């Protein structure tokens, strides 16, 4: 993952390696932001904006892009919630988009990163691969010693 | 020294001394 | 049972389909993932007419996608939902279409139409029977233009008895970005003429209007424009998925909207626009629907028909309605603007019904319009290809393709035939 | 099972052998003392130096060669060198008399009196070893000592042994440089002789050999160590197949049947890709295209023929490293595709592959780079007469002046063989462009 | 009971067969140390057809691997299943191939057959009563070639009444590595279309695409590749070992694929292949699988049919199926292309059905053709081995072995022969 913190985004991208039975386009996901639960109802569109302008006197003749009269009130705020800097730390519970994920370890600079941030030090990796299986030993048929022993 | 004295950009057109006495190399090691 | 395949050419056809496909998933409830969220029986019984099945409550889209710069499809996979969308489905090419019609219909499509066809073929296959196909490409976008006209070309021997559904966005029209799209344009609506039963007519500035007019926002993203126009393509599709009386079949829709062969080119019509406080000023009635839905402000296709007249006009309520309201609506609006009919025919309001509204809003509709305003939009792309033609401007390229200004000649000859055609019926 | 036996005549050809071991006992981690550490590989002789030393009872890894020499003092000097604990006193054959540049001198004045010595030695190899599939001769054609001692050694060689295979690995003579006026007369006197023996001569010349060095691997001043370092890896490439495995498993019995279109003309041409630099490598890529690319150029052949005055009969290449066929087939079949290429139409397929997984190595204060895709590329063409045809307007000019006649007919030679050669050659010649004519 | 005896000839053969037998250990679900793990009772049933019992639960499999070179035989040997191959069946030689066709036949065969006529008369003896035996090998091999004519031959008096399967691998047309193999290959098939009964033909330049088309994975292994055709020859055996209503034997096969003696050329035709997500994406069902089993693409063997007709064609179907979805599906085929079959066969077309799935996948099947698409192989040759014979280049080794082109003018004679009988059935 890749959050940035100039606009408070996300980027996500695949390691996938050779022979991984698997296409070669990298980014997994856009580098816009991440709703705090699974797939939103669609709000819609046609009033998912921020700013709220009032009344538009220019339609009456033509000098600019029209006039944009304000408002002071700042109605019709609907509650997206989005996934920032808070929730992050070694062990967590995510849902992109969908995805129910967790997460074991970063990168150089989020253990300097977090001592700053709020007090945090306790950084330890966490094993995500799956464990591994030896290929145990052989052994050695049964002899009768019918002649040298070895 | 500057950026690197001990290997000097092979196809290094500006001489350099000890080109004669002990020879028989490549481009580093001499140098 | 008859079901529909999609398609989506050209750079904007891509971006159609995204926005199109997504409001479409979001409509029925599937998760970007592809597991389906059951909510709605209505929505799960229909979903055949458009979606294949797939393993593990999977919706497989039966829409194939075709381009050449690989970044359009790969931020086109990379999306909400690529991941429901088929690699098997990404058929591309290894060219850049330097955005040249003549490229795309004959250089790279030569080695194209084969992956395509079978793509299509084997999805032809998968499906049992067909009402038909759509397409969202451009008439002014240069490979939308390319692969669309060859394909609608191709489509239509192998199948001559289906809906050949055509959605082109119309170019700007005071600046079309693109210096030769005039003479793309040219090309390929001699073709799309000859090739096509229906054709859906959009602009931007329209779209720009409303974008001042009713959205009141300053700045939208085009995917918001998307949003606009897939609602509207989403609501005469409402019709074929959902139940409540109200004929569907877009042969209903066609055999009672277009009189003679020639009539392809049909414009849009949507819904309550509806601004910042005005959800919650709203009492939704349908007279204030029905005087917001003839509003010429309301209007999105092209320009205002108040320079001509109206030949053909149907429109769709989607919502708990009942037949009294539409049919005094109607007797409403014919005194209203008797005169602004043709005395040719009477009667030429088309309604149907749909009891199923959509998810957020109650009483919804869509309208459909086929009146004489069209002449403007190919006469003035008329006076655009005299003058270019005149002195033969940028024309080295499509000679070095191996094109002739002789193609031009009877290019031009049938829209003009098009421009009688037009003005002969209605003047 | 899978073994050879190696032969160095000639003080020229035992600097070059020197450095071979010294490469072999590299990349087998051969301790100079002659045994491994305490890691388990000695026994009944029965591992990867069992195709090429002897490592018996005693634990000592025994080279199967013979260094055969008339001058003392360089094999003195090796036997004074580092490894010489490892080799065999007397299968060091030395001598103390030369054969005076002269091709007969060495093969009839002392030449009698060593052979049954070194038929000694051989037989005494041929005993112990059980699949000896041929023999590794490195000589040359302008040999002081070179030329006429393996001559006649061969010649005996032949007839007591007609069965298997014998390799034969001579610098070519260089084309414009004569560091004696002499040696047109031994190598053709070679050539004659060994025409209707020799199994598989193959050759190389230094000049272009040096050529790569100041091109390529950018030393204006290399030395022998470096040459000696390059002909070493290519016969380490050739013999990868018989120590590793692969993908496909080849030996030099393919190599023979394969290579040879008729009799007489057994004579192609090596070529190994990937001679770069280190740093080049450093900050470079190598795949099979590239290399492909590089074998197949003019200038990386050591031989100064032009292969578009020529065509091509054979291509044997040996990848060595890590490779898949998919790319390789394709590459090849564009090769296919090329019109520059100039096969004969006689052969529509001439590709003999060799696949070995095992990544070459570079040696310890060493020049190469670090390989992982390698290639030895055998190929033989129609371009090589002209160097027989510079030869002999070379010789028929000396010949009719007779110059240094009175050395060899004073030491007991006549003019009779002198003759043979040159129609032997002259039929050399009228073979070429016979099967160069399609 | 009825059995089968395996032979692992030519070098090829021994990569074919180390693949080959570790797909028989997994699927049945042996330990690589040979202690079977008791986990189906069908799998228990049906191992004696092709392993027999020694002590401690270890089944012997019932083959015998031939060679000249240890260390290839030194690689299996030290492979994962080594161990559950016999010392007493390797037999092999001191001498070196020289990749020579008439060495392996007349000079090393010779010290060598009596060995190996040996070893599989005991392996006869120990077993009861066979069907017959199945062969792994190359036409074009050095040694394959040359030991496998002789063992073919040899095999033919002593049991004139069984099954002579033999499997063998088509050089790459576009490049044979060995450039004598022309003459390896003719010098083979002469006495191949003698003694055989059954040929499967293989070609790795369309095992090359497959992976370039649904593998996806670019750089696979040979033992990978091994893993694609070792699933083909072991689901025709599936429906000898499996339980099911399905007819079993080769001979029930054989007949209803072979019209006439000379066709002993067939090609392997296989199920689902699916690539990078297409797992998750694709719905199985019969018609999914019945397309794609009829695919040009997805045959593997020399080369596309499209050229020509087909003769005999029999797909068996390995999983949970019914007898109706496979006849609609052959009625499908049949209304499909029916010109494309002979009209001398109608109804060409032959069927059984394993209900015994695969370990890992449901919906399988396996395809034999006998189609019309032969005839460009042996053409390809026929100009081979001409113009190499045009001026008999490469030929003093085999009249040092004590070879004559007589040999080779009746071998391509009845080559010939072959061309207008395979050209005349069917143009
Ligand atoms: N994706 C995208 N397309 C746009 C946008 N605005 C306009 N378009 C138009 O969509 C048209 C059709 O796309 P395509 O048919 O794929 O275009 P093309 O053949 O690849 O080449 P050009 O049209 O010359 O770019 C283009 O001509 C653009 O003018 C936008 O904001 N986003
Ligand atoms: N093989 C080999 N040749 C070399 C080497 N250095 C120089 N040469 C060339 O090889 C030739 C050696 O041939 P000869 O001089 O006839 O060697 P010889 O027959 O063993 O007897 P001498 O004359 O005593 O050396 C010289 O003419 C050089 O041009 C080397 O290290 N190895
Ligand atoms: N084992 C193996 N054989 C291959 C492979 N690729 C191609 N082959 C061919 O398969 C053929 C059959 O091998 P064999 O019949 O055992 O060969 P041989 O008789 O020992 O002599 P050669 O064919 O010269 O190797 C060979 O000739 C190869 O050309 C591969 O990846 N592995």
């Amino acid at each position: 993952l890749h959050y940035f913190l100039c606009d408070g985004t996300v980027e996500i991208r695949e390691v996938l390696p050779s022979n991984s039975g698997r296409d070669a386009m990298s980014s997994f996901l856009r580098r816009g932001k991440l709703p705090k639960y699974g797939p939103p109802g669609i709000y819609q569109p046609g009033q998912i904006t921020d700013r709220a302008v009032l009344n538009v006197y220019g339609g009456l003749s033509e000098w600019r892009a029209d006039g944009y009269l304000l408002d002071k009130y700042q109605l019709g705020k609907v509650e997206q919630d989005f996934y920032t800097d808070q929730d992050l730390s070694i062990g967590a519970t995510i849902n992109v988009w969908g995805r129910k994920v967790l997460l074991c370890d970063c990168d150089e600079f989020t253990k300097t990163y977090y001592r700053t941030k709020y007090g945090v030090d306790n950084f330890t990796p966490i094993s995500c691969k799956p464990p591994h299986l030896p290929k145990i030993e052989r052994k050695y048929p049964p002899y009768t010693g019918f002649g040298s022993e070895e | 020294p500057n950026l690197i004295q001990r290997k000097a950009i092979s196809g290094y057109a500006g001489f350099v001394p000890r080109f004669a006495w002990v020879m028989g190399m490549n481009y580093r090691d001499g140098v | 049972m008859r079901e529909i395949v999609h398609l989506q050419a050209g750079q904007c056809g891509n971006q159609i389909g995204a926005k199109f496909w997504e409001v479409i998933s979001d409509e029925h409830g599937i998760d970007p993932t592809g597991t389906y969220h059951g909510d709605s029986d209505l929505q799960l019984e229909r979903i055949n007419v458009y979606y294949n099945e797939a393993t593990g409550g999977k919706y497989v889209p039966r829409a194939v996608l075709v381009d050449l710069e690989p970044g359009t499809m790969d931020s086109v996979r990379s999306g909400p939902f690529g991941q429901i969308f088929r690699p098997d489905n990404f058929v591309f090419g290894q060219s850049g279409a330097g955005n040249n019609w003549a490229k795309g219909h004959y250089t790279e499509g030569a080695e194209l139409v084969d992956s395509v066809l079978d793509v299509v073929r084997k999805e032809a296959e998968s499906c049992d029977c067909l009402q038909g196909f759509q397409l969202t490409h451009s008439l002014g976008g240069g490979t939308g233009s390319g692969m669309g006209t060859l394909l609608i070309s191709k489509i239509r021997e192998e199948y001559p008895d289906r809906i050949m559904n055509t959605f082109s966005v119309v170019p700007s029209p005071k600046v079309s970005d693109t210096v030769v799209e005039p003479y793309n344009a040219t090309l390929s609506v001699h073709q799309l003429v000859e090739n096509t039963d229906e054709t859906y007519c959009i602009d931007n500035e329209a779209l720009y209007d409303i974008c001042f007019r009713t959205l009141k926002l300053t700045t939208p993203t085009y995917g918001d424009l998307n949003h606009l126009v897939s609602a509207t393509m989403s609501g005469v599709t409402t019709c074929l998925r959902f139940p409540g009386q109200l004929n569907a079949d877009l042969r209903k829709l066609a055999v009672n909207m277009v009189p003679f062969p020639r009539l392809h080119f049909f414009m849009p019509g949507f819904a309550p626009l509806t601004s910042r406080g005005s959800q919650q000023y709203r009492a939704l009635t349908v007279p204030e629907l029905t005087q917001q839905m003839f509003d010429a402000k309301n209007m999105m296709a092209a320009c205002d028909p108040r320079h001509g007249r109206y030949l053909t006009v149907a429109a769709v309520f989607r919502g708990r309605m009942s037949m009294k309201e539409v049919d005094e609506q109607m007797l409403n609006v014919q005194n209203k603007n008797s005169s602004y009919f043709v005395e040719w025919i009477p009667n030429n309001v088309k309604t149907a019904v749909c009891d199923i509204p959509p998810r957020g809003l109650k009483m919804s509709a869509t309208f459909i319009g086929n009146s004489t305003a069209i002449q403007e939009l190919f006469k003035r792309i008329s006076e655009q290809f005299t003058a270019m033609f005149r002195r033969k401007a940028f024309l080295h390229w499509y000679t070095g393709e191996g094109m002739d200004e002789m193609e031009f000649t009877e290019a031009e000859s049938n829209m003009n035939d098009l421009v009688s055609e037009y003005q002969q019926y209605q003047d | 099972m899978r073994e050879c036996i190696s032969i160095h005549v000639g003080q020229a050809g035992v600097q070059i052998g020197n450095a071979c071991w010294e490469l072999y006992c590299l990349e087998h981690g051969i301790q100079p003392d002659g045994q491994m550490p305490s890691d388990k590989t000695i026994g009944g002789g029965d591992d990867s130096f069992n195709t090429f030393f002897s490592e018996t009872g005693a634990g000592k890894h025994v080279p199967r060669a013979v260094f055969v020499d008339l001058e003392p003092t360089v094999v003195d000097e090796v036997r004074t060198g580092t490894y010489r604990q490892l080799f065999h006193p007397e299968q060091l054959i030395t001598g103390k008399e030369d054969a005076a540049n002269n091709y007969a001198r060495g093969h009839y004045t002392i030449g009698k009196e060593i052979v049954d010595l070194v038929l000694d030695r051989i037989r005494k190899l041929a005993d112990l070893c059980t699949g000896l599939q041929g023999f590794l001769i490195f000589h040359s054609f302008g040999g002081g000592t070179g030329s006429g001692f393996a001559s006649l050694l061969m010649e005996r060689l032949s007839v007591d042994y007609g069965k298997k295979s014998k390799l034969e690995f001579a610098i070519y003579p260089a084309p414009q440089v004569s560091t004696a006026v002499v040696e047109p007369y031994n190598s053709i006197l070679t050539t004659h002789t060994t025409l209707e023996h020799s199994d598989c001569a193959f050759m190389v010349d230094n000049e272009a050999i040096y050529d790569i060095c100041r091109r390529n691997l950018d030393i204006e001043r290399p030395t022998y160590t470096n040459l000696n370092r390059l002909i070493g890896q290519i016969v380490s490439s050739i013999t990868a197949s018989l120590r590793f495995d692969g993908a496909l498993n080849v030996d030099l019995t393919e190599f023979q049947t394969n290579l040879v279109p008729y009799p007489r003309i057994h004579f192609p041409l090596a070529t190994y890709a990937p001679v770069i630099s280190a740093e080049k490598a450093y900050h470079e890529q190598l795949s099979v295209a590239e290399i492909t690319n590089a074998c197949f150029e003019p200038a990386n052949q050591m031989v100064k023929c032009d292969p578009r005055h020529g065509k091509y009969m054979a291509c044997c290449m040996l990848y060595r490293g890590d490779v898949v066929p998919k790319d390789v087939n394709a590459a090849i079949a564009t090769i296919k595709t090329k019109r520059t290429i100039q096969f004969v139409d006689w052969c529509p397929t001439g590709f003999k592959v060799g696949i070995n997984y095992q990544p070459p190595t570079v040696v310890p204060g060493g020049d190469l780079a670090k390989v992982q895709r390698a290639v030895c590329m055998l190929s033989n063409t129609t371009a090589i007469a002209e160097a027989w045809a510079r030869l002999d307007h070379k010789f028929d000019l000396m010949y009719a002046k007779r110059a240094f006649v009175h050395w060899y007919v004073g030491e007991g030679m006549e003019e009779g063989e002198f003759s043979e050669a040159r129609e032997d050659l002259a039929a050399l010649e009228k073979d070429y462009e016979e099967v160069g004519v399609d």
